[PDB]
């Protein structure tokens, strides 16, 4: 008996998202302002 | 048929968190059975 399971997941948040499968090109695109996104939130205030 | 009137604008939010997910699963099963039998009989009768 034999079993094999493979699971691969890529996530992109900011940068050129069309370069998600090409790490080098995404790293090259990280300096473009038009693709900058919120990557974490360190303060949240209740709307009330 | 158009159900609503064409609006002058749309309420939208931006979300560019691209995701790629790949899952592979392989299963194999093999079952070999072997059986064998032998029977022997020898008889001898004598006289002068």
């Amino acid at each position: 008996s034999q079993n094999r399971k493979l699971n691969v997941k890529y996530i992109v948040n900011g940068g050129d998202y069309t370069k998600i499968q090409n790490t080098e090109e995404w790293v090259a695109s990280t300096n473009q302002s038009e693709h900058w996104r919120v990557i974490e939130v360190t303060e949240v205030t209740a709307v009330a | 048929r158009e159900l609503i009137v064409r609006p002058d604008t749309l309420r939208a939010i931006i979300n560019n968190r691209a995701t790629i997910e790949t899952t592979t699963m392989e299963a194999e099963f093999t079952e070999t059975l072997m059986e064998s039998n032998y029977n022997s009989a020898s008889v001898k009768v004598s006289a002068p």
